[PDB]
């Protein structure tokens, strides 16, 4: 919170208005892109700020959920490659720039030993069923 | 229609194993997330469909199938799983895949 703050003041509140959501992702994943694990500079965030979107880690479309612990900030082309998949699944692919034991393992840290992330973020993050089976959906709308 | 070897990842009691399958302008990707390593170690492709994936994530076919997004060399299927442990071998240990 001190640190947003100060990153508010600096910033100015006109600009902190439209980030403050980015803001604030970007301070709880330390500055990560958490699917790629590259840095996220802040001064690049505030800058251009639409190089970095906001991702729903599942699609809410299974989901139903557009909490804070159903989003991150990643790079655009980080969001855009990943499609409607989950991060296992995106991750696991061709298409991805870090392995999945390399993310699991930052994720794991991120939550158990930092305390950065909820629980529900970290089990959306570590989501390793396949989202587009009957069965997983129905656990996805009767976990509510 | 050409079946890419392009991910795979190492686990205690088999391989997760990722399969792009790639015709004039379609890429299917198939994540296999536990693989038997008596199938891995001993290049049986041809059983690699037996066991449980995902449904196939499509998208359109790239225009190169040379390196994934993490610097592995891509293989094709009929090279077998070998092939693909040994060009890769050192970048999966950085990775955590080996
Ligand atoms: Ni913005
Ligand atoms: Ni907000
Ligand atoms: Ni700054
Ligand atoms: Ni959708
Ligand atoms: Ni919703
Ligand atoms: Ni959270
Ligand atoms: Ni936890
Ligand atoms: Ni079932
Ligand atoms: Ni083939
Ligand atoms: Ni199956
Ligand atoms: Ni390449």
């Amino acid at each position: 919170n001190e640190r947003i703050e100060e990153i508010i003041r600096t910033t100015g509140k006109e600009n902190a208005k439209y980030l403050i959501e980015k803001i604030k992702l970007h301070d709880m994943q330390e500055g990560k892109c958490l699917y790629s694990l590259e840095a996220i500079p802040l001064e690049d965030l505030l800058n251009n700020p639409f190089n970095y979107e906001v991702d729903h880690i599942i699609p809410r479309s299974v989901s139903f959920d557009n909490s804070f612990n159903n989003k991150v900030l990643v790079k655009q082309e980080e969001n855009s490659k990943k499609g409607n998949r989950t991060p296992f699944q995106y991750l696991s692919s061709s298409d991805s720039k870090i392995s999945y034991e390399t993310f699991k393992k930052h994720i794991l840290n991120l939550a158990k030993g930092k305390g950065r992330i909820s629980k529900t973020k970290k089990e959306y993050l570590l989501e390793e069923r396949d989202i587009n089976r009957f069965s997983v959906q129905k656990d996805f709308i009767n976990r509510n | 229609s050409v079946k890419y070897i392009s991910n795979m990842s190492k686990q205690e009691k088999g391989y997760r194993v990722y399969v792009n399958v790639v015709n004039e302008d379609t890429d299917k990707g198939f994540l296999f997330p536990s693989v038997p390593k008596e199938v891995i170690e001993n290049d049986k492709i041809d059983e690699l469909f037996n066991f449980e994936h995902h449904k196939p994530y499509v998208q359109k076919a790239k225009s190169r199938y040379d390196k994934n997004g993490i610097g592995y060399k891509i293989v094709q299927l009929d090279e077998g799983f070998q092939k693909f442990i040994e060009l890769n071998k050192e970048k999966m240990k950085e990775n955590l895949d080996y």
